[PDB]
């Protein structure tokens, strides 16, 4: 019988500072046990200052991405080229998700940029358009393996005080530009090693009020 | 998900944990379960996570063509079976939805109607709802009196929603708090298990099947 | 839903410095009936553009009566369509992968997996990938079927990454496919000796070759083979 | 007189005159001036307002980020046949990752309009439109009709007292179509077309509008203080 | 839902229902009225599938009432019993149908005659002296067959119920937290309030 | 007869120039925008004294950000109205946000064209949109049948519309006050108005950013007629 | 297009009537006689055939009187074709009602339908209205024996006597003159034969000329008959009313 | 389907088949509304050019659609049923979805709306009707009377009168009725009905029909002795 649908791999990872964010995925794209490209990237720039990438079954992630891309394109034609500001990007994409509620996209999507107050934000989606502003949040193959390193790393979850009796907390406190960089390529070496589906490259897209700057890096290709 | 809300002497608590599951793994800890639909509405979420979302942000504009067509606020009654009905036409397509409909009007009181994605509606002074649903009533259930202060209400909701985050493995994360009176509704804060536990252990005395 | 009757096996490919070359052989199988013989699974649109077509055959011819029906309704009301406003392989790709995604969304797919080879207006070399599902992909070598499990290692020896594309020529790359191509018909057994070759340079054009044959096979080590462990 | 009440009827001579009377709404229209070079297209139109009180009526309209026009007669006519054309213009892109030909543009909007001249019940489109864009074989003016007729220039003009302008570009033309390379003196030589057909009234800040577009150059609208540099 | 009963004496109509609502391994509800009143005269009990029972009733209820109003006139038992049965009868070949067991307990005034009718969602209609839907019927049919009387009071007929509710109670396996009990009679439809 | 969308011979839609004439039978409504805030005041116009003015209902709240006045045949305006609210509420809901005034207004104005051999004839009703927006703040807009729409500093329709806008050209200025534009507006109607202008044949409102739509009440409303008998006495 | 040839059926005349609908009353107005008189224990229908050849079979003839069910008939005045359309309708609409409730229908229930069918001919459609006027004759257990008319507009009116057809402005002066409430149906069949001999057009009212019907309780006990005169009965009750 | 547009604007910038509409209405019976301090009280005429009617089963003027609101109307009397059904209908709904009966306002909001849709739809002509609508809303006590006509326009009204010389009774009511203060009682309100239908009627007879509705669905129709106790003492009082 026609199965619809495929798993094509791959890992993306989203963090949010205060005055910036980065939406971060792997170049690899896979189909069973054979690799398809080393390079495919599938973290876009859309315009208006958000970053998307849609992991899971590339088909459906590239539809979506296309639509939303499209949907910026008319918000512009229709309301007198307004800004498209990341939280109504969210809710836009929720009912681009939910509209296939019933046949849906098999995709776990992220999208990174800035609030209407300048500071970084990431929310990220399930399949039928359930979502959520993080400060953190990984999606795809090797979100399981990341994601509790975020937590743990990003919004120091677990980590007391020292010498307090494990009464007072690690103090939360926002994240430079530099350590989010860090934290992103530990985590994809990281879940390179130990998983089969993520290598081969890594590409990082960063939202600056002055626009999106990427920076791409070597991984493993086993 | 647990969830609940009672009526009260004082008014109606409303309080939700704060857990996402994908299966096994932990979807996230910070999710909102409640939804202000307006200053004298609420609406809670259980069950299928953007079906809920979707259809109860969905449910707060319809509330709002109602006042600016008919210049009144929408009846807890009208709200909630606005809800019904829509779910009921998808009745089979496999919507999954557990919700509460709060709030207070002058013509009715404070007033509370369960609805469901089977198409059931009941109005009630108790419900709780959810995969933590049974632990919630045990402690609520064996707590409640309507002469409950307005502090007391508050922890009893508060209590509860806890008991269940602690022994169902699908709920957690932390408490939401609500309170609704005639006035409106009252947000009372967000409450983080992590901490919350211990702190009720000690103070209370309780949770002593834990190594403290 | 389908299911495939009358197919074609792996279809192959890579990048070289100056354009893209493409094969595929010349069988239509029908389960494990190597039934037809003469059938030519690369269809060369316009003189830049060359899609190599694999799996359900039908389903092939219909798509070969779409592009050239493209071809038919890009030359209208088109002064500059031998120029400026000619077909692209990204034009032609991209329709393609439309339509692909478009019958999987309605459960009725075309029960193939495309390679679209060729070389763009401003030189540059176009090598992308589509299937049933519409699943999009690229890399600077692409095949299908068994030809992705083995033809693909062998290609990747030559073109490793994006960078060992300029210094890739034609001969080299040209046997790389051919060796690739006799590889896979001792190794898959929908396979034929028979087979199609199309070269897509951005100086000397399009170039296509036909009626190729698999020579320069290792057998003679077959005799010292006896029974299957004790037998002398 | 006995043949116009409506498009479906020829008269004796030949004529359709409900498509006549569309005609004449363009001529009602505030003028709008269409040029171009190797290099850049432009549009330059004079906008009209109801009152002093009131607004000046947007005349450009934005297709892609490569094609637009200006509009003379009825406003809500060039709305829908300029989102006729943006929907053409991102069906071109979403299918076949393909910038629309402006010529194509053209061919799309005259089967459009002609549908209507031909069929009971329908009307005319009141309004005549300017096409410019820059695509694979460089820039572009179109001048589109409602009767269906679409016609490729170097330059032209549409509206009240357009014969002005008109005849301005006619001799101008050997000048501004080697304005290559340079917006700001193309967009001059349209500013001076312009200014061929106005009577008491000149060119003010929140009167003027022009756009461009060209080789290194999406189509953007200047109004307000962004045009007062070319008064 | 589950237990809805329904017995016809000489001069009324009783209907019988449970009060609970049961999900999962709760009860939602202890306190429920799985009955609507179609007409001043005319009392309608429903038991079935969540959702569908009181979709039905409210539907037949609003057809029912907007009868009324055009006529300025009250419809049958009868009449409105056959109106229900036509209404499930196209139910059972439709897409989705209506999963619901109704009793329609009426008085007719016309005929100064109390009446009771069972019908099932399939739209299988019978008038009864005594009826009901569910598991509760293989212990209550018996027990009415033995000690029912047609010439009984309403007094005797509700002592005659409570002999059903205690029997049902004793070997149920459910707890359906008792029952509300309503009269059908000449005067209209009320209920009694301590049982 | 002939056909609904046919075309004079002057260029214009016959259907669409006669219902510009239906507008100009209605009651007058008034609209001025400020800094402050946009002011939207009409003439009720009771037929009878007999009918309770209150019920009289012409100006109309679409949104919190947006409110509504109309003129000429006002029963045709309940479908526009409906439209807008639908049109408003459901871009809050696609795109969790307020929805532009302009945009607004263009949704309503596409409405206007749907006729013809859809909708039978244009609308017979004019209206003044007014609103306000984070992008280009307080607005007014003029919606006519024609699907063609002008933003407005001040704007007059109805029967007393030509003499209204005349004086509505004198007395504007950028600097005005959301008071002093409340009692431009009752002094322009009263001008215009056949009976004596009071709190109950004469209706006020006004859209500011932090309250909001409001439409005033006839307490309110009498207060700001004193005061502007009072204030033209004083000179 | 077609828009020339429209004689726009269903609009308003400057006075606010119903060009159709007054001119398919004027047709009707040209039709042959039909009365109908309501006693307390049974209702009369009566009516004249228009000008009959002696050639025409008078026996196996329905041109006015038609059947509905067993409790409800009407009198016809109009076109027959027309009206034999409605008939079908009507007789269909009472079978419905029937299968829905086990219960025969109530009287204006039946007549309120078929009227409401002519309404929407005279608002919506652009199709001619029926040229009929009916006069509906039945009985059901709510009011007893009743009479009711409609006509084009698809206006309905109940009746004690009522005429319908040609010369109703004389018809209806003679029935108010002699009609009393306490009146028998065999009293009533003698008023309706006495109009119809005072109005109509012809020299003598004769029985080859005239289509009759009574509903009485005449059956056994509590119970309905509707009786369609044949041509030797009209001739029977003729004689017996000394017209003849 | 059939198209055409019959609702059209002609140059001066009027609807003529809306206006026609408007003289089919002056041409049906005159019916008048008259709300007291508590009451609301529907008076209608019965021309009396019809003996031999049977006034059992003959259409009531006076139409109830909920059991708290009622509806009478001038016009075309074919028009009427089409509105009243519809009405009818709209009640039964809002009670399922609302859970609340119509308010009076609400109720006669939806028939206007449908009235005005009737003016701007293809093949179709307008309803040649004017409505009176009274009641109750749910649970007050504050009387309510309301008017629409074939354009679709409605408003409230304290005492109002449609129909053929309803001039003369709006003028009658114009100076009998105070607003400062309404009619009492209910009693005092049906004569303040009839004597303004008297002004217009020919013979109290059966030619008047009168409907009181109070609040909490307390709606009944007066007979004919009751209604002559009215015409008798207002006549006497009358020779003065
Ligand atoms: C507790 C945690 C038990 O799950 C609650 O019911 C919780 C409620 C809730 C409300 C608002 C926002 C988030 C969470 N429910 C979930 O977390 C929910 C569990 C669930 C999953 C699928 C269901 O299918 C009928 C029913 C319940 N989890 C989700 O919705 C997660 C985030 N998303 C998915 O599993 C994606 N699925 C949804 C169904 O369609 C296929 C993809
Ligand atoms: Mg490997």
């Amino acid at each position: 019988q026609f199965n619809p649908y495929g798993d094509n791999g791959g890992t993306i990872l989203g963090i949010a500072g205060e005055d910036f964010a980065v939406l971060a995925g792997d170049t690899r794209n896979i189909t069973d046990y054979s690799i398809n490209s080393r390079y495919e990237p599938k973290v876009f720039d859309c315009g208006d200052n958000i970053v998307m990438s849609a992991n899971g079954f590339a088909a459906d992630g590239d539809a979506l991405v296309k639509r939303f891309k499209n949907s910026v394109k008319w918000y512009h034609f229709d309301h007198n080229d307004k800004k498209l500001s990341i939280n109504s990007a969210a809710r836009n994409i929720q009912h681009l998700l939910y509209g296939k509620r019933f046949f849906p996209y098999y995709v776990h999507t992220i999208i990174a940029g800035l609030d209407e107050d300048g500071k970084g934000a990431v929310y990220s989606f399930d399949p039928v358009g359930s979502y959520e502003r993080e400060q953190c949040r990984a999606g795809g193959a090797a979100a399981s393996l990341i994601m509790p390193f975020l937590d743990n790393q990003v919004n120091f979850k677990n980590q007391y005080e020292p010498g307090t009796n494990g009464k007072v907390k690690k103090p939360l406190k926002y994240l430079s530009v530099e350590e989010v960089i860090k934290l992103v390529r530990d985590s994809f070496t990281s879940a390179t090693e130990r998983h089969i589906q993520v290598g081969d490259g890594l590409e990082i897209l960063i939202v600056t009020k002055d626009g999106v700057r990427k920076e791409f890096y070597e991984l493993k290709r086993d | 998900t647990t969830t609940l809300a009672f009526r009260f002497q004082g008014g109606i608590i409303v309080a939700v944990d704060s857990r996402a599951t994908a299966g096994n793994w932990v979807a996230s800890q910070t999710v909102k379960k409640v939804i202000e639909i307006n200053p004298f509405l609420l609406g809670t979420m259980a069950g299928g996570a953007v079906d809920c979302q979707f259809w109860e942000t969905w449910l707060g504009s319809q509330c709002r063509l109602h006042e600016l067509r008919e210049k009144e606020r929408i009846s807890v009654a009208a709200a909630s079976k606005i809800l019904s009905n829509l779910v009921y036409q998808y009745k089979g397509a496999g919507l999954s939805m557990g919700t509460m409909i709060c709030g207070y009007t002058r013509k009715e009181g404070p007033t509370i109607y369960y609805v469901d994605s089977d198409g059931t509606r009941l109005k009630g002074d108790i419900f709780c709802v959810g995969s933590g649903q049974t632990f919630a009533y045990g402690v609520l259930d064996s707590n409640y009196k309507w002469d409950l202060s307005v502090e007391d209400a508050l922890y009893l909701g508060k209590r509860s929603i806890l008991a269940a985050a602690h022994r169902d493995a699908y709920s957690g994360g932390s408490v939401n708090l609500y309170h609704v009176t005639e006035d409106g509704w009252i947000y009372h804060g967000n409450h983080d298990v992590g901490e919350l536990f211990w702190k009720v252990k000690e103070e209370e005395g309780s949770f002593n099947n834990v190594i403290g | 839903t389908q299911q495939p009757i009358v197919t074609g096996t792996s279809v192959i490919s890579m990048k070289y410095d100056n354009g893209v070359i493409i094969a595929a052989d010349n069988l239509g199988s029908y389960g494990s009936l190597l039934r037809f013989n003469g059938v030519e699974r690369l269809i060369p649109v316009g003189d830049n553009t060359v899609v190599g077509i694999s799996g359900d055959i039908s389903d092939m011819q219909h798509i070969e009566r779409l592009l050239k029906d493209l071809v038919t309704e890009n030359a209208y009301d088109n002064p500059l369509a031998d120029a400026e406003e000619a077909l692209e392989p990204s034009y032609i790709f991209e329709y393609l992968a439309t339509v692909m995604y478009q019958r999987r969304s309605k459960m009725n797919p075309l029960w193939n997996a495309i390679i679209v080879a060729g070389v763009q207006s401003n030189g540059d070399q176009f090598l992308r990938y589509v299937n049933l599902l519409g699943v999009t992909y690229s890399s600077p070598t692409l095949a299908t079927g068994f030809g992705a499990h083995m033809a693909n290692p062998l290609l990747r020896k030559v073109v490793d990454r994006e960078s060992d594309i300029p210094k890739t020529t034609v001969q080299v790359a040209e046997e790389a496919i051919v060796n690739a191509m006799r590889v896979l018909y001792y190794r898959d057994a929908r396979s034929s000796r028979n087979f199609s070759l199309a070269i897509i340079d951005k100086n000397t054009g399009l170039t296509f070759k036909k009626n190729l044959q698999v020579e320069n096979m290792k057998w003679d080590f077959a005799k010292d083979i006896k029974g299957y462990g004790t037998q002398k | 007189n006995n043949y116009d009440g409506d498009t479906v009827t020829f008269s004796p001579t030949g004529r359709l005159f409900q498509v006549e009377y569309a005609l004449e709404a363009i001529k009602q229209g505030s003028v709008t001036v269409g040029l171009r070079s190797n290099t850049h297209a432009v549009l330059v139109a004079l906008k009209r307002n109801a009152d002093e009180l009131s607004s000046y009526q947007k005349k450009i309209i934005k297709c892609d980020e490569h094609m637009g026009l200006s509009l003379a007669g009825l406003a809500p006519d060039a709305r829908v046949l300029s989102n006729y054309l943006r929907q053409q213009c991102n069906y071109s892109s979403l299918v076949f990752n393909r910038k629309l030909a402006v010529e194509r543009a053209g061919h799309l909007l005259c089967d459009k309009a002609q549908k209507n001249t031909q069929s009971y019940g329908g009307r005319p489109y009141g309004v005549g439109l300017l096409i410019i864009g820059y695509d694979k074989s460089g820039a572009h003016l179109l001048e589109f009709q409602p009767s269906g007729n679409v016609t490729e220039l170097y330059g032209t003009a549409i509206g009240a007292r357009s014969q002005g302008a008109k005849t301005y570009l006619e001799r101008t033309l050997d000048t501004f179509i080697k304005i290559d390379g340079n917006p700001d003196e193309l967009i001059k030589a349209g500013v001076e077309a312009i200014s061929q057909s106005l009577r008491d009234e000149s060119l003010t800040v929140d009167n003027l509008s022009i756009a461009i577009v060209g080789k290194d150059t999406p189509f953007t609208i200047y109004d307000g203080e962004a045009v007062a540099k070319y008064i | 839902m589950d237990i809805i009963l329904g017995i016809r004496v000489q001069d009324s109509v009783i209907l019988a229902s449970s009060k609970a609502v049961t999900r999962g391994i709760s009860v939602l509800k202890d306190s429920d009225d799985k009955t609507r009143q179609l007409s001043p005269h005319t009392l309608m009990s429903f038991a079935g599938e969540a959702g569908d029972t009181v979709q039905f009733a409210e539907y037949i209820q609003a057809n029912i009432q907007l009868y009324s109003i055009r006529e300025d006139y009250e419809l049958s038992p009868q009449a409105v019993s056959s109106f229900v049965r036509q209404e499930l009868a196209k139910s059972i070949r439709s897409r989705r149908p209506y999963q619901v067991n109704v009793l329609i307990g009426g008085y007719d005034k016309k005929k100064n005659k109390p009446e009771l009718y069972q019908i099932d969602y399939l739209g299988t209609k019978v008038e009864l002296p005594y009826g009901a839907h569910g598991y509760s019927g293989f212990y209550t049919f018996s027990l009415l067959d033995h000690h029912y009387r047609p010439d009984m009071t309403t007094e005797e007929g509700l002592d005659l119920l409570k002999l059903c509710v205690q029997e049902l109670e004793k070997r149920m396996p459910m707890d359906f937290k008792g029952v509300i009990v309503k009269i059908v009679d000449k005067d209209g439809i009320r209920q009694v309030d301590d049982f | 007869d002939r056909g609904v969308s046919t075309f004079s011979p002057e260029g214009r839609l016959f259907q669409v120039e006669y219902s510009l004439e239906a507008i100009k039978l209605g009651s007058t409504a008034i609209g001025i925008a400020t800094k402050e805030g946009v002011v939207l005041g009409v003439e009720k116009r009771a037929t009878s004294p007999l009918l309770e003015s209150d019920s009289i209902e012409k100006i109309v709240e679409i949104d919190r950000h947006i409110g509504c006045a109309m003129s000429g045949l006002t029963a045709d305006a309940r479908s526009m109205i409906e439209h807008a609210r639908t049109a408003a509420v459901t871009h809050n809901l696609y795109y969790d946000e307020d929805i532009n005034v302009e945009s607004l207004t263009q949704s309503v104005c596409d409405l206007a064209l749907r006729f013809g051999e859809l909708m039978s004839r244009p609308f017979g009703v004019a209206l003044l949109i007014a609103g306000h927006d984070a992008d280009d703040g307080y607005q007014l807009f003029h919606a006519e049948p024609s699907g063609t729409f002008y933003r407005y500093n001040a704007k007059a329709i109805g029967s007393g519309s030509e003499g209204a806008q005349a004086e509505l050209l004198n007395e504007w200025h950028s600097s005005l006050t959301l008071k002093e534009a409340e009692l431009l507006v009752l002094k322009i109607l009263k001008q215009v108005m056949e009976e004596k202008l009071d709190e109950n044949n004469a209706q006020l409102s006004c859209i500011t950013k932090q309250d909001g739509f409001k439409i005033y009440d006839n307490e309110k409303t009498a207060e700001l007629i004193k005061e502007l008998k009072e204030k033209e006495a004083a000179e | 297009g077609s828009r020339r040839y429209d004689s726009r059926t269903t609009i308003f005349s400057p006075e606010g009537r119903l060009y159709q609908v007054e001119y398919a009353l004027e047709s009707i107005s040209h039709a042959g006689t039909a009365i109908g008189i309501m006693a307390s224990d049974g209702i009369v229908l009566a009516a004249e055939r228009k000008v009959t050849s002696t050639l025409l079979e008078q026996d196996t003839s329905t041109e006015k009187l038609y059947k509905l069910n067993d409790k409800i008939a009407v009198a016809v005045a109009g076109l027959t074709a027309d009206a034999e359309i409605l008939i079908n309708t009507a007789r269909i609409h009472a079978q419905n009602y029937l299968k829905t409730y086990n219960e025969d229908i109530p009287v204006e229930i039946l007549v309120r339908r078929l009227s409401d069918i002519k309404q929407g001919y005279t608002q919506h459609g652009g199709l001619r209205p029926f040229g009929v006027s009916f006069i509906y004759a039945g009985y059901d257990d709510r009011y007893g024996y009743q009479l009711y008319t409609s006509n084009p507009s698809g206006n309905y009116t109940g009746w004690k006597a009522i005429s319908v057809g040609a010369n109703t402005s004389a018809a209806q002066t003679l029935l108010q003159m002699d009609y009393k409430d306490d009146m028998k149906v065999d009293d009533a069949i003698e008023l309706a034969l006495k109009t119809l001999s005072k109005t109509t057009d012809s020299s003598a009212l004769t029985y080859d000329r005239l289509e009759f019907a009574t509903i009485r309780k005449g059956a056994n006990d509590g119970e309905v008959y509707q009786k369609i005169f044949k041509p030797q009965e009209i001739k029977d009750i003729l004689v017996k009313t000394g017209i003849t | 389907g059939y198209d055409r547009a019959l609702s059209i604007f002609s140059p001066d910038g009027h609807i003529f088949q809306v206006e026609y509409a408007l003289e089919a209405v002056k041409r049906g019976t005159c019916a008048v509304g008259v709300k007291g301090k508590n009451c609301v009280v529907l008076g209608c005429e019965r021309r009396s050019t019809l003996k031999l009617q049977d006034t059992r089963i003959t259409p009531s003027k006076v139409s109830k659609i909920d059991s708290h609101v009622v509806l009478s109307f001038s016009g075309l009397n074919a028009d009427s049923r089409i509105l009243i059904e519809k009405a009818r209908v709209e009640a039964q709904s809002h009670r399922l979805t609302l859970e609340d009966p119509v308010t009076v306002e609400y109720l006669t909001r939806y028939v206007a709306g449908v009235q005005q849709r009737y003016t701007q739809s293809g093949g179709v002509r307008p309803f040649g009707v004017s409505t009176l609508i009274a009641g109750f809303d749910p649970r007050d006590d504050e009387p309510k009377l309301y008017q629409t006509e074939p354009s679709g326009i409605y408003s409230s009204w304290s005492a109002q009168t449609i129909g053929r010389n309803s001039k003369t009774v709006r003028e009658f009511l114009e100076k009998n009725y105070d607003r400062k203060e309404p009619p009492a009682t209910v009693e005092e309100c049906v004569k303040l009905t009839v004597r303004s239908l008297l002004e217009v009627v020919q013979t109290g007879a059966k030619n008047i029909e009168i409907t009181v509705v109070k609040p909490d669905s307390d709606i009944v129709a007066l007979s004919s002795e009751e209604i002559n106790q009215y015409v008798t003492q207002i006549e006497q009082e009358k020779q003065e």
